[PDB]
């Protein structure tokens, strides 16, 4: 794993994503930190949103854990910052760099999956009533993400 | 079969920081199998990693596997 984690820390000093970084905490290979700037065209616009990933043994054969520590609200992400996304899990492919997992996280901030929520909840304001979801998650942005 | 990396490949490769003969899966081997009808390459023990793993299909694009072509990638240099 050692191999493949070293490249994608130099993948993203090369060429650095739109919006988001990660790398190690401290001297840890196997744990970093991320951040994502709150896409301009989303309710969380104007927030900083802080994930942790951590690389599994067997990476890249099995994707890396992501989760967001900063609170959030979105049909997708539980308030354990834990992320359905399916890339994450059933989707996953040994290819994928941590920059598109990053910008796959942020067009999941713009079009949620209401349909395969983490949420149902939030999942249900979202399919029923958008502009009351987006007043909610702006909110949520502007306490927690600002 | 053996894939020689052209000079447009090599500074492209370059300017990423790698070469295109490194399996981009591993990023330790080199490329030595080609997957049909996609065409990804990458070394045979990621495809072995991945299959062991219970991963499906091609390590890239998870299509189906109708062919393994061994390979050699020549260097530019
Ligand atoms: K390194
Ligand atoms: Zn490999
Ligand atoms: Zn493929």
């Amino acid at each position: 794993a050692l191999k493949r984690i070293h490249k994608e820390l130099n993948d993203l000093a090369r060429d650095p994503p739109a919006q988001c970084s990660a790398g190690p905490v401290g001297d840890d290979m196997f744990h970093w930190q991320a951040t994502i700037m709150g896409p301009n065209d989303s309710p969380y616009q104007g927030g900083v949103f802080f994930l942790t990933i951590h690389f599994p043994t067997d990476y890249p054969f099995k994707p890396p854990k992501v989760a967001f520590t900063t609170r959030i609200y979105h049909p997708n992400i539980n308030s354990n910052g834990s992320i359905c996304l399916d890339i994450l899990r059933s989707q996953w492919s040994p290819a994928l760099t941590i920059s598109k997992v990053l910008l796959s996280i942020c067009s999941l901030l713009c079009d949620p999956n209401p349909d395969d929520p983490l949420v149902p909840e939030i999942a249900r304001i979202y399919k029923t009533d958008r502009e009351k979801y987006n007043r909610i998650a702006r909110e949520w942005t502007q306490k927690y993400a600002m | 079969d053996h894939i020689k990396v052209t000079q447009e490949q090599f500074e492209l490769y370059c300017e990423m920081g790698s070469t295109f003969q490194l399996c981009k899966i591993c990023a330790e081997n080199d490329k030595d199998v080609k997957i049909e009808p996609c065409g990804h390459l990458m070394c045979t023990s990621c495809l072995t990693s991945w299959q062991e793993s219970e991963g499906q299909g091609c390590p890239f694009c998870r299509c189906e596997i109708k062919g393994t072509e061994p390979i050699v990638v020549d260097p530019f240099d």
